[PDB]
DNA sequence: TTTTTTCGATCGTATGTTGTAACTATCTC
DNA sequence: GAGATAGTTACAACATACGATCG
């Protein structure tokens, strides 16, 4: 079992791996990593029961099939110590797996392969391939607004929808809604699932600037995304998700038409003096015109006056600006549409251009 | 497969047995626009706390209006039912105790809903929080804003601080009776399908104690162990049902101070195998009748007929104050028979306790 | 190694200075009275750079070991100063300290100020090569009976007349705390130039500080004193000091006290000491407590002391001090009416 | 763990249940020490984790079963108390109802186990509750205690319970003869210690525990003819107190029973310690020791951190101080 | 879409206040002197309302009519604090505000001129809660304030504050409002809401509320609640007054005069009734503590329970002491006993029983 | 010539270390 | 003279140690 490594192509895919791992190992083979060789790949494996990332480099020289599990400090520090463009020749003897760099002889424990918590059989219910960019583009444009710590469970993620041939991303936490759609163009059943945040950070993170399609398979209980020589594999809440159409407002009768940066700036001078613990605004809608007015717990008070497109009766709104100023940012366009019905009631964002993404803000009621 | 106890949860205030008064208030209370922006369900274990509570929000969040009549059937109830609804947030109040929890929580209060017409926090075992989680509660619980609404469910309201209980309106449910839950399980039995006997039925409501959820249970191990019938002997034998005259006999050796006797009488207990707090508890029974026979000679029921002659002998000869005292000795056995190195070692204690007491 | 104490420091500086100092005690007016001096003596000889260090793991090793080989610009004869932990020296300080020994040279002059150090402690590579050149000063708060001499050695030196009563007075008051026994004498040396220290001006210008252990309280329940028992538990109670401690110390020596008198009646006392190891200084104590009390005592104590320890786990009650006193009473001949024994 | 022959019948009932779909999804398991209940838990965990089980067998050699074998399958969770301590914690109960929001890495039934419910402490019960009552789909908890009724009511109420109870004396002594070579009286006196729980008796003579026993009849037969019972304290004062106590406990019962002229006796291999115990003490004595030996005993396995040794001194004490003539004896009270 | 009687009826003035005339007389006269001191603290129960006298001290102080005892109420002034908005009225949620990072934030902001009126009133409720840290910051700045901050304070548990806050405050404490002040503030509120209302019920509402005037509308709106918009005697005894009725003081006289047989047809009809036995006993638990009460002193017994009045006198006149202690012995125990009792009918069977059997003057037969 | 205290769960203050995002400076196009 | 790449500074989140209260 003979493997010539080169240390400048093991480098990187071995800090990968090791990433997720912590140094808490909560078990004795969980910080051990998985090496495997099949046909002419060496598969490293790492996971914490939770998610699983393997990584697979080509090999050329002949071998024989094997896996085993090696500590994963020791083996860093091993890399780490050797000097840049070394050799590393890998053999299997015995209970130990040698190590020979050089004249250096060292003996590594090797505990039994079988033992490891890794999936042997994986069946798809619904599997696709995108490039990197639309996937990228979903993600940034919904992350934002996936709650952190809620006693609602279900709301702790992102939802991803396939639908003919759309693929949707939906986020809420219970006060702002962000809903994205893109074609792909296969034809899917109608499926969706939830994917919680480590998940989706961790993919977020591994992504990189598209070069190359990834293909995402998802079964009964587990997502697994394969880009380049990574496969992520992690497991979903599944724990129902509410409709989001139905948090959309129906038939909104005031439409205000606006420029994306004279709105970003407006709102970035007046909550200067916005309460920091709040950070609460409130916005006088009439005719061609739009009053914003942010007041602070010192007494202090900032007002602005800007000029858009409306015809609707006069409204007085409350609102939070920094959920407004993310829902801007992220829009990341030219005119932006606000459509609103009542003094009392959500209020959505979108793009005069498209209706690709979708926001809803619910007002601070005082 | 999900549990009876699980299943058969109710759906609408005409599926809840008893509890009359307060469904009455509640129902008066919706109709005459009267609500109040804080509830407060104390009760013993499993009388329909949580159930009443998610009534009260499905009536409160219906599509139609605030009627104290959900449909059951809008897009509302079907959510709430489901425990998916945006706008009900359910807190546990025992996974979720710190302050920091508490306190970003109260944050959230001033948005509005974002479906539904009111926010409904729903806090069950309200009980396990700590002091500074309530002191935090106590003021946005005083005043909150129209659209937020705050429901508690406890079953120690002695537990929580006094300002808590001033600031909510208190519901306080009453424990089932036997007739109830025997017509309960009667009902359920037939919906699903079961063979059963009104013995059966009545041993099982008897042993529920005044909780539904655990005369499901009881239920529920009389199937599995009754091979899919709630049998009389079935029952019998999971309760250990005393049905000889050994309770009588070990009351008669006591009395006559006879202690070879009583320690033959729990050997021969031992060996065939019998709960000893029912034992205790039927000894109590028969001592509690013997006292009410002397009280009036027609005290006595026709039930124990049999051996109604011998019970009346007992009666023209042990003086009450001695029945008084070996009722007392017995009960304070049973209180202790928990913590004692062995359940047998524990009756023996008592019974030799017992024998020591003759007066005479 | 040359013992002395901060008594005769003066006289060794004067003759001649040494390679490294080392102060271990509890007293903090003994140790920094030393450590004055010391630095005073340095800086008479040349030494004018001076540096403080706290040892600690945290702290790095690296700046002191430069600053032991680097040089200063304009000055020579440098001083260091080491403040050893509370707990004491661990195994790392321990190889630290090696390595900072060879570093040592005739400029650098080293002062280790810390807690005494136990057997373990004492017994180290490093300590055992600096003994063949190194001068240790032994700091002791002196105990009740040695303290009126210091306090009237201290009088002396200050050219003040201190009267016995108002010497006993200073020793009651400010028991175990030598620092404001000091504080006390020079102000009262400024109140009156004249140094007249009468009885009722001291009285007039002292307050309560005295500083108790375990032990003493202890030792004054052996001995009988109630006034200085039951001052000694509230000092401890106003210090706030765990119950704890104080019970598994009194249970120790309550159930030697019982175990001595069962076994008494048959056996020699003296044989009986032998057996059980006691220390010589206590047997006095020992045989005079235990002929001062029968076996009707010491049982009602562990009553006592059984009850009180399960108010204060079981129950988590605040009236833990009340029991205390309640037996220290008991254990001097008092009646204590035993109802609140409840036997 | 041992998988005793008596366990078999119970677990062809349990397990049937869970082969129909119809298994609760809390089982709460009454049983003494040294019955096996563990033994059967793991059994019943082992079949439904499972993925290609042979009737009522597991396979042994899907990826589960191997994992199992291992112990490390990822949907496998057990609450035990950490080592040295004696308690349950929330933390472990509040990680564990966190994970179990999400669903199992192999598409499969998801098994908690609770080795002793008895430990939990009362925050870790009542955060347990709610997680109980509805738990997510595929999820079965395992529990197990010796008296169920120490346990939370709320607790208790929601779970299905089932009841062990040993063979007959003569099936437990068959077996206790062919496992440990030791004559027929201290067979039957080890399992009548043990209430009839056949492991614990083997437990019993595996080990010091049989020595201890021998040494303490001795100071107790050294004691009784005078009034020193304090030199019982170096046969009481160990780690293994309760069990000593519960000894003293039998050992003062068995002399009632035969002062009261009983036949059958818990100690049937020390009759003369017996006897001199019924001559030399009388009938009130003898029950006023048995309550406080109780008592203590109670007091030490409930009390966290209670000293030992002044204890078990006191005790000695009072019992001493009891014989003496004129002292009013305790009554029990509620 | 009705407002909460509580949050509704909250006194907008000195005059709406309820008893604690010592602290308005107090607060009055320093207004009108003009001796005004930079810390007031409030301390009593829940209920008794030191927060309503707090909104009403800053009403007077911060009054476009000038600092009057008296405040006007229709000043835009007024009207914003009545609402909650008025920007010189800084309440502090102590209870959330608790880490000192806060304490520091508001001593730094403490200099600047208020905008409007001419005082920035720091209120802080629950003050209790506050870590020692923020005490000790809020020590200095309580000591010497800018002459244009006053600070009010609190809180129900005083006995936690640091001993130097309490010196530099002045306390006012309140006490619990008495069983004629709260039947008289329900009455009014009654009468002003147009709601049926019984003499009888107001008196049980009273009764239950124990000091706290909060739940006594609370209790009103659950009677009105269950009445179904009237508050009637039996609507009330539903369920606060299911106690409280002349079976218990029949049962007591039968016990005394050692007639089983009516005892235990009284025992029966409660039964047929469904009558609770705990607290039957705790009734009966009650008479005779009151007949104590009235054996020691005359006075005792009030007008609260005056319809049964001259019956519960004869009881003292006739029943020896020693009579009295021994039944309230016996009934406290079988208390005592009835949780572990096969049954709670049961339970209290056998402890009457026990009562008649150790009767000192005619015991049951003995056996012969 | 020397002797070391209950435990679990919850809340608050202050310091030190690591990683990611935003803003600025320099070199080559 | 402007844009892209690399380097520096500031903010947020996580980890460790110490002190205090109530059950
Ligand atoms: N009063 C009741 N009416 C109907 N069902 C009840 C009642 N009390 C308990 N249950 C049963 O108990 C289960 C729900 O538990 P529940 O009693 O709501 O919890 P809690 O202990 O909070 O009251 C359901 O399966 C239901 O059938
Ligand atoms: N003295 C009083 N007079 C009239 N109503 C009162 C009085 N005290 C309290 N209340 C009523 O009780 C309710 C709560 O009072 P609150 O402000 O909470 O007092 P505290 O701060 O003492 O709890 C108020 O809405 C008010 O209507
Ligand atoms: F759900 Al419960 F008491 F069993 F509130
Ligand atoms: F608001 Al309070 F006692 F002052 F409940
Ligand atoms: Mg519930
Ligand atoms: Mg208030
Ligand atoms: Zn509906
Ligand atoms: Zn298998
Ligand atoms: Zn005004």
């Amino acid at each position: 079992m003979k493997f010539t490594v080169e240390r400048e192509h093991l480098l990187k895919p071995l800090q990968q791996v090791s990433g997720p791992l912590g140094g808490r190992p909560t078990l004795p083979i969980l910080g051990n990593l998985l090496l495997q060789v099949a046909d002419g790949t060496l598969s490293l494996t790492g996971t914490d029961l939770e998610m699983e990332m393997v990584a697979r480099v080509a090999l050329v020289q002949p071998h024989e099939p094997g896996a085993t599990t090696v500590p994963a400090r020791k083996f860093f520090d091993i890399c780490r110590g050797l000097p840049e463009g070394a050799e590393i020749a890998v053999q299997l003897e015995g209970e130990r797996m040698l190590v020979r760099s050089g004249r250096s002889r060292f003996s590594l424990s090797t505990l039994p392969a079988a033992d490891f918590p890794n999936l042997d059989d994986w069946q798809s219910e619904v599997e696709f391939t995108l490039p990197q960019a639309t996937m990228k583009r979903l993600i940034e444009a919904t992350q934002f607004s996936m709650a952190h710590q809620d006693v609602r469970y279900y709301l702790n993620g992102m939802l991803f929808e396939t639908e003919g041939e759309e693929l949707r991303t939906v986020a809420t936490d219970g006060h702002r809604l962000a809903v994205c759609s893109m074609p792909i163009g296969q034809s899917l059943p109608s499926h969706s699932v939830i994917v919680p945040r480590k998940g989706v950070i961790e993919l977020m993170r591994m992504l990189d600037g598209g070069d190359n399609p990834l293909r995402v398979q998802i079964g009964s209980n587990n997502i697994r995304a394969h880009v380049g020589d990574f496969i992520f594999t992690s497991k979903l809440v599944d724990g129902r998700f509410p409709d989001y159409r139905r948090v959309l407002p129906k038939n909104p009768d005031k439409h205000l038409e606006a420029g994306c940066d004279l709105l970003k700036q407006a709102f970035a001078r007046a909550a200067i003096l916005s309460n920091e613990k709040f950070r609460g605004v409130r916005l006088y809608v009439s005719e061609n015109q739009l009053k914003i007015t942010a007041n602070n717990p010192e007494q202090e008070e900032a007002e602005e006056i800007l000029d858009v497109t409306y015809s609707g009766a006069e409204m007085e709104i409350g609102f939070n600006v920094s959920y407004v100023l993310d829902v801007l940012n992220a829009l990341k366009c030219e005119n932006v549409r606000m459509m609103l019905t009542d003094s009392v009631s959500s209020v959505q964002i979108e793009d005069a251009a498209s209706q690709s993404a979708a926001y809803v803000v619910m007002p601070m009621r005082l | 497969y999900q549990v009876l106890a699980r299943k058969w949860r109710p759906q609408t205030f005409a599926d809840v047995v008893g509890q009359e008064h307060v469904l009455t208030a509640l129902a008066n209370g919706l109709s005459l626009g009267r609500i109040h922006h804080a509830y407060l369900f104390s009760g013993t274990r499993g009388v329909g706390k949580t159930s009443i509570a998610r009534l009260l929000a499905k009536g409160l969040n219906c599509e139609t209006g605030i009627t104290a009549t959900p449909c059951g059937v809008c897009d509302n109830c079907r959510e709430i039912e489901q425990g998916r609804f945006v706008d009900l947030i359910e807190i546990d109040a025992a996974s979720r105790t710190k302050v920091e929890d508490t306190r970003d929580l109260l944050d959230n209060v001033q948005y509005a809903p974002a479906r539904g017409r009111f926010k409904v926090y729903l806090i069950d075992e309200v009980h396990m929080l700590s002091r500074h989680s309530f002191n935090a509660l106590l003021k946005t619980l005083e005043e909150p804003p129209e659209h937020v609404k705050f429901l508690l469910a406890t079953t120690d309201p002695q537990k929580l601080p006094v300002t808590i209980l001033s600031r909510c309106l208190q519901f306080h449910l009453k424990a089932l009776d036997v007739e109830q839950i025997r017509h309960q399980l009667e009902h359920i039995l037939n919906e699903e399908h079961i063979a059963h006997e009104p013995r059966a039925l009545q041993l099982l409501a008897r042993a529920a104690e005044g909780s539904l959820r655990d005369a499901l249970s009881l239920t529920d191990q009389a199937i599995a162990s009754g091979d899919g019938q709630v049998s009389t002997q079935a029952v019998s034998a999971m309760l250990g049902t005393l049905d000889d005259d050994q309770a009588l006999s070990l009351v008669e050796a006591m009395v006559e101070a006879n202690g070879e006797r009583v320690m033959a009488l729990i050997n021969e207990a031992a060996a065939r195998g019998i709960e000893w707090e029912a034992l205790l508890v039927e000894m109590l029974g028969l001592l509690h009748r013997i006292a009410m026979v002397q009280l009036s000679p027609a005290a006595l029921g026709n039930d124990m007929a049999a051996i109604e002659l011998r019970m009346r002998e007992l009666a023209r000869t042990i003086p009450p104050t001695d029945i008084q005292l070996y009722y007392q000795t017995l009960l304070i056995g049973r209180k202790e028979l928990p913590y004692a190195p062995d359940r047998r070692m524990g009756v023996e204690m008592t019974l030799l306790r017992a024998l020591a007491f003759h007066p005479r | 190694m040359i013992r002395l104490y901060p008594e005769q420091l003066r006289a060794q500086l004067n003759e001649g200075l040494r390679a490294a100092y080392l102060l271990l005690g509890n007293d903090p007016l003994l140790l920094q009275e030393s450590q004055d001096a010391v630095r005073q003596v340095a800086a008479a000889q040349g030494f004018e750079e001076h540096h403080t260090f706290s040892i600690d793991p945290n702290t790095d090793w690296n700046a002191i070991f430069s600053l032991c080989q680097a040089m200063s610009l304009f000055a020579s004869r440098q001083t260091l100063l080491l403040l050893l932990p509370e707990n004491g020296p661990n195994a790392a300080i321990n190889e630290q300290l090696l390595t900072l020994t060879g570093l040592l040279h005739d400029d650098l002059l080293l002062i280790v100020r810390g807690n005494k150090l136990s057997k373990a402690q004492e017994n180290a590579a490093w300590f055992t090569a600096l003994a063949n050149r190194s001068v240790q000063v032994t700091c002791q708060t002196p105990e009740q009976a040695q303290l009126p001499r210091w306090v009237a050695a201290r009088a002396k030196q200050l050219n003040l007349e201190l009267d016995d009563a108002a010497n006993q007075v200073l020793c009651y008051c400010y028991e175990g705390n030598l620092l404001a026994l000091a504080q006390a004498l020079e102000r009262l040396s400024l109140l009156w130039p004249d140094g007249k220290l009468t009885l009722p001006r001291v009285e007039q210008a002292v307050n309560d500080a005295a500083h108790f252990t375990p032990f003493h309280w202890v030792d004054a329940l052996l001995m009988g004193k109630s006034k200085r028992a039951l001052h000694i538990l509230q000092q401890l109670r106003l210090e706030g000091s765990e119950p704890v401690i104080l019970l598994r110390t009194l249970q120790r020596e309550l159930l030697l006290l019982v175990n001595l008198k069962r076994q008494s009646a048959h056996t020699p006392l003296r044989a009986l000491f032998d057996k059980h190891r006691v220390w010589q200084n206590r047997r006095g104590m020992m045989g005079e407590a235990l002929n001062r009390l029968s076996q009707t005592q010491l049982r009602q104590a562990v009553q006592l002391l059984t009850r009180t320890e399960l108010t204060l786990k079981q129950d988590y009650g605040q009236s833990v001090w009340a029991e205390l006193e309640g037996l220290s009473l008991l254990l001097c001949h008092k009646p204590l009416a035993d109802v609140f024994i409840d036997g | 763990m041992r998988w005793y022959p008596w366990l078999r019948p119970d677990f062809e009932k349990l397990v049937a249940s869970y082969q129909a779909g119809r298994g609760h999804h809390a089982l709460l398991i009454q049983a003494l020490p040294g019955m096996g209940d563990d033994a059967l838990i793991y059994a019943l965990s082992r079949y439904l984790l499972c993925q290609q089980p042979q009737g009522h067998k597991s396979c042994g050699h899907c990826r589960g079963c191997q994992l199992m074998q291992a112990g490390t399958h990822p949907d496998y969770y057990t609450l035990a108390p950490e080592k040295g301590k004696n308690t349950l914690g929330v933390d472990a109960v509040r990680e564990v109802t966190e994970k179990l929001n999400e669903h199992a890495r192999l598409g499969g039934a998801k098994v908690v186990w609770v080795t002793d419910a008895a430990l939990l402490t009362d925050a870790a019960a009542n955060a347990l509750l709610k997680t109980l009552e509805e738990p997510p789909a595929e999820t079965w908890f395992f529990l197990a205690t010796r008296e169920p009724e120490r346990l939370l009511a709320t607790l208790r109420s929601r779970c299905r319970l089932h009841y062990l109870a040993p063979p007959p004396e003569q099936y437990a002594v068959t077996w206790l003869s062919r496992e440990v070579t030791m004559s027929q009286d201290a067979l039957l006196a080890a399992l009548r210690l043990s209430a009839g729980s056949p492991g614990a008796a083997l437990a019993l003579f595996q080990g010091d525990n049989w020595q201890a026993r021998e040494t303490l009849c001795q100071a107790l037969a050294y004691s009784v003819p005078s009034g020193d019972w304090y030199s019982l304290l170096a046969a009481l004062n160990h780690e293994q107190a309760p069990a000593r106590l519960h000894w003293l406990a039998t050992l003062l019962m068995d002399a009632l029973k035969r002062h009261h002229g009983a036949a059958q006796v818990t100690n049937v291999d020390v009759p003369g310690l017996v006897a001199e115990l019924a001559n030399h003490l009388s009938p009130s004595r003898l029950q006023a020791i048995l309550g406080d030996v109780c008592h203590i005993r109670e007091q030490l396995m409930s009390v966290t951190g209670i000293n030992r040794e002044l204890l078990i001194t006191d005790l000695l004490l009072r019992i001493e101080h009891y014989l003496q003539p004129g002292v009013v004896l305790p009554v029990p009270h509620l």
